[PDB]
């Protein structure tokens, strides 16, 4: 769901992702933050 | 009108590349004849996917447009 629906990377992408825990700086039950479940076609790149 | 301006958009990867060359003509009516070079002028790392192109002209204009 994530890669091809809420951020799409390209297949030869040189690069880095850095991850931060955030439980005591998002954490409220937070509603305001969600995710994209579905989706007819996959994402470009940068879109 | 000898300002012939022309332009090369591409949409690549999330970037816009931008070629243009300036040269002064005198066939308006068709494109002339001759060769020349267009040079990369900017290139804009946007992100967008671009399917529908709309020229912006102001109001109180002959153009050419063509595919790659």
């Amino acid at each position: 769901k994530i890669a091809d629906y809420n951020y799409k990377l390209p297949d030869d992408f040189t690069g880095c992702v850095i991850a931060w825990n955030s439980n005591n700086l998002d954490s409220k039950g937070n509603y305001n933050y969600l995710y994209r479940l579905f989706r007819k076609s996959n994402l470009k790149p940068f879109e | 009108f000898k300002n012939l301006r022309e332009f090369v958009f591409k949409n690549i990867d999330g970037y816009f590349k931008i070629y243009s060359k300036h040269t002064p003509i005198n066939l308006v009516r068709d494109l002339p004849q001759g060769f020349s070079a267009l040079e990369p002028l900017v290139d804009l790392p946007i992100g967008i996917n671009i399917t529908r192109f709309q020229t912006l002209l102001a109001l109180h204009a002959a153009y050419y447009v063509g595919y790659l």
